[PDB]
C-alpha cells in the first residue's frame, strides 16, 4: 500500500516551512503549507 | 506653698482597643486557580475550531 502525494515520485527531502499562526500555544510546521 | 500633697487617687487608665483594618487577604490569584486545571475548555474549544 502506499499513497503518493504527487507525481508518483516519492523519496524527497522536503522542507518544513513555519506556516501561519493558527493558536496561542500551537507552532505548527508543514510541508505543502480521485488523488491524495 | 511648701507642703507636699497626699496621691490617693487610685489610677484606672485602660487604653482604649486600637482600630484594625482587616485586609482582604487573598491566597491563590485567578491565573493561578485558571492554571490550576489540566484541561482548560477554552483551549480545546479553540482547537477543535
Ligand atoms: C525514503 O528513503 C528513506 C531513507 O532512505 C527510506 O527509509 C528506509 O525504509 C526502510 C523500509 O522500512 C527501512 O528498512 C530503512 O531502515 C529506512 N532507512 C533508514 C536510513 O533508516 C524509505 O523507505 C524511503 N521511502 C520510500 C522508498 O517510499
Amino acid at each position: 500500500f502506499v499513497a503518493y502525494h504527487r507525481d508518483s515520485y516519492e523519496n524527497k527531502t522536503m522542507q518544513l516551512m513555519p506556516d501561519d499562526y493558527s493558536n496561542t500555544h500551537s507552532t505548527r510546521y508543514v510541508t505543502v503549507k480521485e488523488t491524495s | 506653698s511648701s507642703i507636699s500633697t497626699v496621691d490617693s487617687m487610685i489610677a484606672l487608665d485602660i487604653d482604649p482597643l486600637e482600630n484594625t483594618d482587616f485586609r482582604v487577604l487573598e491566597l491563590y490569584s485567578q491565573k493561578e486557580l485558571r492554571s490550576s486545571n489540566v484541561f482548560d475548555l477554552e483551549e480545546i474549544m479553540r482547537e477543535f475550531n
